[PDB]
């Protein structure tokens, strides 16, 4: 089972990127799909985007397109994403989650879409 | 060695490479090129009484 | 020196009667010194 630990909380002046990191335990990132969710406070939490495992590798929401970037790195096994040109509006939780890419026996396995497990948030900050 | 070197019917194995008859003598070969079995027979001979 | 053979056993005692003698698959040469052996297995990950 995979268990989940966050970055620390930031705050930035607009007009520059962040760095957000998710590191995992167990479960190595090439047998997992990870997908990042902002959660903004008083509305609920929407979707920035995350792995494809069929057509396509990884992919992003269409009103933040051009905008957020997403790593991954095998040897420290962690997943950073990074974007810039902070907004006012960016006040918000940004969270991390994770899923099994596959499922079965390697004769008969079936292709797995979801967000399963929850790591705990980073508050992104955007202020004067 | 000295023989005759004729077509055999022998099944031999695929690692195996030579023969020996009940006398423990070479009575088979597998040429290294091409991959048949030659038995070989000694050349005809016999005892001469006058 | 590796030796192997494959036959085929209708469901009954593992280790069965008569002779089956093994071919000679392979020889290795190595020149090491070797006391101790293992077995490798294939494990398959949960995913569930
Ligand atoms: C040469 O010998 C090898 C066996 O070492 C054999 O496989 C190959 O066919 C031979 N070459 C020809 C042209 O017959």
């Amino acid at each position: 089972e995979v268990q989940l630990v966050e970055s620390g909380a930031e705050v930035k002046k607009p007009g520059a990127s962040v760095k957000v990191s998710c590191k995992v335990s167990g479960y190595t990132l090439t047998e997992l799909s990870m997908h990042w969710v902002r959660q903004a406070p008083g509305k609920g939490l929407e979707w920035m985007g995350g792995f494809d495992p069929e057509d396509g590798e990884t992919m992003y929401a269409q009103k933040f397109q051009g905008r957020v970037t997403m790593t991954e790195d095998t040897s420290t096994d962690t997943a950073y994403m990074e974007l810039s040109s902070l907004r006012s509006e960016d006040t918000a939780v940004y969270y991390c989650a994770t899923s099994t890419a596959v499922a079965g026996t390697p004769d008969l396995f079936d292709y797995y879409y979801g967000m399963d497990v929850w790591g705990q948030g980073t508050t992104v900050t955007v202020s004067s | 060695g000295t023989g005759v070197l004729t077509e055999s019917n022998k099944k031999f194995l695929p690692f195996q490479q030579f023969g020996r008859d009940i006398a423990d003598t070479t009575d088979a070969v597998r040429d290294p090129q091409t991959l048949e079995i030659l038995d070989i027979t000694p050349c005809s001979f016999g005892g001469v009484s006058v | 020196k590796i030796y192997s053979k494959h036959t085929p056993i209708n469901l009954g005692r593992d280790l069965p009667q008569g002779f089956s003698a093994l071919e000679p698959l392979v020889d290795l040469p190595i020149g090491i010194n070797i006391t101790r052996f293992q077995t490798l297995l294939a494990l398959h990950r949960s995913y569930l």
